[PDB]
């Protein structure tokens, strides 16, 4: 019982270390909300060009 | 850690087996020691 409720603890801290790489890509400069507002800035740049 | 802390209680649990297996051992050893009783072949000499 005391294996089982350590591998409850495991596995909590493997889901707030999934939460912490999420928050993580989240909170990067270079996210894809970079990606979105780069391609589109350089698609109508490109257009024009 | 508490993996092999398992394996130290379930070898307790076996120890506490072969405790009664020996107790049963020796309690029907000693028991097929004695062929008969002494009051078993005093009733033998009695019916004689």
């Amino acid at each position: 019982r005391e294996a089982a409720v350590l591998q409850k603890n495991y596995l909590e801290t493997q889901q707030a270390q999934t939460q912490a790489q999420l928050a993580f890509l989240q909170s990067k400069f270079s996210n894809a909300a970079l990606y979105n507002w780069l391609r589109g800035r350089l698609s109508a740049i490109y257009y024009q060009f | 850690d508490k993996v092999m802390a398992e394996i130290d209680a379930d070898k307790l649990a076996l120890q506490e087996s072969r405790h009664g297996a020996q107790s049963r051992f020796d309690s029907f050893n000693t028991l097929y020691d004695e062929d008969v009783n002494a009051g078993e072949k005093q009733a033998m000499d009695l019916y004689l």
